[PDB]
């Protein structure tokens, strides 16, 4: 309920409590939908395209391949993954947002891979829209 | 431009809090020279702001926010100068809403106990007006199973 209303920071302490507390496999994904919505909510603000979309896109497929080995209910949980992906492929043209490498551009190489600048600078547009596409 | 541009952000632990906290933490020794005429205006207002963001949230944010607006170091000069101001008389529920979080933590806790007691110290002289004014004063007893 706190999510849509866009209260954020009270919902920060809450997201800390839920992340911490619920401790099952459906828990993790449940908390993640929340952090991903909060992701859209602060993508409304500027520069989060570099920052927070990374903070939440990080684990949106790491512990995800091993989670609810379906089983049912996935649409409502995988889509917010699709949100963290369009909210970059469509925002990230090139440059600027790549300012902080060592780990950053590497991410685009890997995500594009399963789903070091030229394989991205010359190719990342056929990579991002396809990773989001899957 | 820090805080009216926070009403938008709709958050109440980061943006407003960073927009507010440095005003007291840094001591503002160079910007207090020009903003010296405002006095209570610049003050209580910032004071007031640090409330109305977290007034709903409570939690550690609140006990610390009381700590900002409370009378912790020397708690008798405030009451000895004013009896009830239409500003500081507003922080009474603030600290004690934090009771909810720390009273949750422990059955008898520093905030609640010290509070309700000193509230009874001030009850002896003009109780009923303040005891009536605050419903929250009610919601606290139920902890120690005494209806």
């Amino acid at each position: 309920s706190a999510r849509k209303q866009n209260n954020f920071s009270l919902a920060m302490k809450l997201l800390k409590e839920l992340h911490k507390e619920s401790k099952t496999r459906d828990d993790w994904l449940v908390s993640w939908v929340q952090s991903y919505c909060r992701l859209s909510h602060c993508r409304s603000r500027s520069q989060g395209c570099s920052e927070q979309v990374l903070t939440v896109l990080k684990t949106v497929s790491l512990l995800d391949e091993n989670n609810v080995s379906s089983y049912l209910s996935k649409n409502i949980l995988a889509f917010r993954d699709q949100n963290i992906l369009l909210g970059t492929t469509y925002r990230i043209i090139a440059n600027a947002l790549s300012s902080e490498p060592a780990c950053l551009a590497e991410i685009e190489e890997d995500k594009a891979r399963r789903i070091v600048i030229a394989g991205l600078y010359q190719r990342a547009f056929q990579h991002l829209s396809e990773a989001v596409q899957a | 431009k820090q805080i009216t541009q926070s009403a938008l952000l709709a958050e109440a632990r980061s943006d407003y809090s960073e927009a507010a906290k440095q005003y007291d933490e840094a001591l503002n020794k160079q910007d207090w020279v020009d903003g010296e005429p405002t006095e209570a205006e610049k003050d209580f207002w910032e004071l007031a702001s640090l409330d109305c963001y977290n007034h709903l949230a409570e939690w550690k944010s609140l006990e610390y926010c009381s700590t900002a607006s409370i009378d912790s170091e020397n708690p008798p000069d405030l009451n000895k100068i004013w009896s009830e101001p239409f500003y500081q008389e507003t922080y009474l529920p603030y600290m004690i809403r934090s009771k909810l979080k720390l009273l949750l933590q422990g059955e008898a806790d520093q905030s609640l106990l010290t509070f309700i007691d000193k509230a009874m110290h001030g009850e002896l002289q003009k109780a009923i007006l303040e005891l009536h004014y605050s419903q929250e004063l009610s919601l606290l007893y139920l902890l120690q199973d005494d209806v």
